[PDB]
């Protein structure tokens, strides 16, 4: 319903569906490196962890489950290459905390998208907008985007899906809560 | 309209390193790897300016035409002027996977692989076009992966790419007046080509590496 | 080998040919396992059999070959800070010989590279025992 | 494919000789035929990458194209830096079945038959072409024969092949103040035509006239 | 029967048959430098010391006479150009020690093939195998191979027959003796 | 290579390879019970435990490795619902002496194949005979041979390869031995 073809371009239908994340008034937001993320789940983790070589799309689904009365909007963007950088110090990010797995991570500064860029022109990116008082899904879909022919999934992250929440939950009470549900179908895996 | 492509934007002249060394009879251990010669990795990001340039793309394609600026001088003044001797400098580049030198006698200044050029510093600057050397088919300004395949591999380091190393040495043997060369180095990139535009960055770099900003 | 360390970047797919050289009575199986890049080299027969390999009866052929399929050396871990693939072999049965034969065989191995393969970025290969003066050298051209 | 064919795997210029010679004032006896002058056989197995490169074949066919380099400097400094004055150095190829000159001021300097070149320190490197000066076909790499008819003969060397004897001597009469020159020379085969490949040498060269082996 | 030509080039009948040679386990080798082997016998001979000119080819066959319970492989290579060389010294090898005759040399280093180079590489001249388990007999045909077009026969050998057991001959005794015969027939010969 | 289509039914590719058996002058015999054997092996066991269901046919094809000084034959015999029995008890066979893998078992009365009945008569299954003298390899191609269109392959053996030493293997020594090789190929393995 409604999809966005990153880049104008268009390249299985397992949709792994991630552990639902918890949209709070004080969430800063979300990531997942789309191959890290199923790197170790069903046979898509299978296949990368017996061949030394993957090549393959993604389909990104992001939905969340509010009632009329709530508000937000949420920004759904998949950044390519987001080498992430460190807060205060000069030291780069370390294994355990770019790979994160299926859990995923949670932006430091979205202001910056902790890269030291800016999230208001982070919309040059392939994204979609999540304005819950007239949507609540977004669907993306991800081209190859690798320099190479061909690449390692175990220690390269060809893409990365965040989601942000620009304008942040609200309800009358001060406490609310949103579920969001992260689907991600690989296609044409290897 | 033209002036605002990729090409027009990106292809500009810029002195991405300069680096003076002295020469005067290095016969001792003084100065060890700075005795007559210096050498220089090949990188892009390494003035502010045109690392904000580049990391508006994610991949890039290019071919980086360099011209080296030599010039000498001495503050000593031990004698008369008696002019500036004519010096002969070699400039070889040595691609990923060879050996650079790491004196200015090593053999590896006559490999008769990596490409050298000889000039003196009373001709033109000295030009010369390194291709598009990368295993993959574009540069990448940004790496989200780690380049070896043990865990202590370091972050944003693509082990493709790696231009190349540029080692400039004094020909001449050591003279007995000594000498300060000062060599400027502008890389101009040519025939470009850009995917993936990326937000410009906002904080100021916190290293050469990395992309860690403070804030 | 000799001539890609010539070279800086490696691509292609290799050919091997194993010759038995035993007595013409002689008899028996061998397993030969191709390990992709991507793997454990493997240290048991039947852990060998799981993946691709060919029983190779020398009672009946005397040449066998095994063709390496297409491998990128350049992006596979060329001092990138070797896993690139291994061909092993097991004996899958004993060697029988009549007892006029001798109880020991040899096995001689051939590589090659096939027409796909390709080399660039030319070097100094580092195998010629590096650059020592040689005698009669100077005397040569005074 | 183009980068690994025979043409472009040997057609690469290197350093193939490197020998300085003082001048000053040699009117005595002092380094005879090394006064102001100085002679190199034209042969391409001195140097032992250029050796393990042509030995991969049997039979070679090019031409041999020759640059100079040459630098001045000295390290007396027994007066002020003042430059160094523009020397003309003149370099004869004497090819085989000719006679080589002895001293500086020898008369086959001037001989009008042997091809000689005149150029200064200040000019770009003087650059000249000999052509496959051989009485055979083609070069022979390996000879498994004997130069002379009495069996007093030498093992492997071929009294054909024998490209010839390059002389570099400085034109100038002896200035009041010595000097030490360096002259480089880089020979780069074109037109490179090969038959025959051998298999790679594998054990350290024991001679530049002998495939002896140690080990 | 199933001939090699060397470089795939084409170019008399008298086949003169050398004295057989004796295959031991512990053997090293054995060479001939073909226009030396011939030039003291027949009417090659005869004709090669009467001018001073000679131009043909060669053609090579081996032969062993083997049981089947015998095992060995053999290397029956012809070498361009073959210039040996001395073991631990810089002097060149003498007249004695590179002119042979018709007995021939045998492999003082058969791995480095007495030349300083690698017997592993040695395929890439003209060869055959004789793996006695297979066949027996090689037959290797070779054309002018020189620079010039003339030669000297007396002064320089252009092609060097060499046989070499790549794996030692074998069988239940622990001493193991199979005759070689080399029969070489010029063609053309001058 | 001569191949035997059993009741002549003709119905992928791995050739499970089992570990070689020694056939010895003392040897009774060794069974494989198809199902079970590849039960533990391969994308075939992998299967096998995945579902609950089962169905595909099997190529047998069995290799001895012998000198023409050997003597002896093998019947090589493909039992269809070899309902096994016991020796000197009125108690059925256990799971245990049933079910022995892809290590298969040997059997105790060879003349009455363990069941009761005649070895000579076993001629009836489909079987090749493996002469020394003659042939040293056999193939026999299996159907589905099951009542049912569907079977459980963790509880019931459709198929019992057994091999049968009739004539004693023979050599000048007192003791011979030689390898006998089982190689399984499942066809269309569900």
């Amino acid at each position: 319903a409604n999809y966005c073809c990153a880049y104008g371009e268009w390249p299985t239908d397992r949709f792994y569906t991630l552990k639902s994340v918890k949209w709070e008034t004080e969430s800063t937001g979300w990531w997942w490196k789309l191959p890290d993320a199923l790197n170790n789940i069903g046979m898509f983790g299978q296949n990368v962890q017996h061949h030394y070589l993957y090549r393959s799309g993604f389909l990104i689904h992001v939905q969340c489950n509010a009632t009329k009365f709530h508000q937000g909007a949420l920004l759904v963007v998949a950044i390519p290459e987001h080498q992430r950088g460190a807060h205060n110090t000069t030291t780069s990010p370390g294994f355990d905390d770019i790979m994160k797995g299926e859990e995923g991570g949670t932006f430091n500064h979205p202001y910056v998208l902790d890269d030291g860029t800016s999230l208001a022109c982070a919309t040059i990116f392939p994204h979609q907008w999540i304005n819950l008082r007239t949507n609540n899904s977004a669907t993306i879909v991800l081209p190859w985007m690798n320099a190479a022919p061909m690449d390692f999934p175990l220690r390269h992250n060809q893409w990365t899906l965040a989601i942000i929440p620009v304008v942040p939950l609200g309800t009358r009470t001060v406490s609310s809560m949103v579920p969001i549900t992260v689907s991600i179908a690989p296609m044409c895996c290897e | 309209v033209s002036e605002t492509l990729v090409e027009n934007f990106l292809s500009r002249a810029a002195l991405v390193s300069k680096r003076s060394f002295e020469y005067k009879n290095h016969t001792s251990s003084e100065a060890r790897t700075d005795k007559n010669f210096y050498k220089w990795t090949i990188n892009t990001k390494s003035f502010v300016q045109l690392r904000r340039k580049l990391e508006l793309f994610t991949y890039l394609r290019f071919d980086a035409e360099i011209t080296i600026l030599t010039t000498v001088a001495v503050g000593s003044n031990n004698s008369t002027y008696m002019g500036l001797p004519d010096l002969t400098l070699q400039a070889m580049f040595v691609p990923t996977g060879a050996l650079t030198p790491e004196k200015q006698d090593s053999f590896h200044w006559q490999s008769g692989s990596n490409a050298s050029v000889f000039f003196k510093v009373s001709d033109p600057p000295a030009r010369m076009t390194i291709p598009f050397m990368c295993i993959n088919s574009a540069y990448s300004v940004f790496y989200d992966g780690f380049a070896g395949f043990e865990k202590n591999g370091l972050y944003g380091i693509n082990p493709a790419d790696t231009i190349g190393n540029l080692c400039v040495r004094i020909v001449n043997e050591h003279q007995p007046i000594g000498f300060t060369v000062t060599v400027r180095v502008y890389m101009k990139p040519k025939h470009i080509k850009a995917w993936a535009p990326r937000p410009p960055r906002t904080l100021p770099y916190m290293s050469i590496a990395n992309a860690n900003y403070k804030g | 080998g000799n001539i890609s360390r010539y070279y800086t970047h490696w691509s292609g797919s290799l050919e091997m040919t194993f010759m038995f050289c035993g007595s013409f009575m002689a008899t028996g199986k061998l397993i030969l396992c191709y390990t992709p890049p991507g793997g454990s080299c493997p240290t048991t027969r039947e852990t060998a059999m799981l993946g691709t390999h060919i029983v190779w009866d020398f009672g009946l052929q005397s040449s066998v070959t095994l063709v390496i399929p297409w491998i990128s050396g350049s992006h596979y871990r060329m001092f990138n800070n070797a896993n690139v693939g291994y061909v092993t072999c097991f004996m899958q049965t004993n060697l029988i010989v009549p007892s006029e034969s001798s109880n020991t065989c040899s096995l001689i191995g051939f590589v090659a590279a096939k027409d796909d393969f390709s080399l660039r970025l030319m070097r100094d290969s580092p195998d010629i025992g590096q650059l020592e003066h040689l005698h009669e050298a100077e005397a040569a051209y005074q």
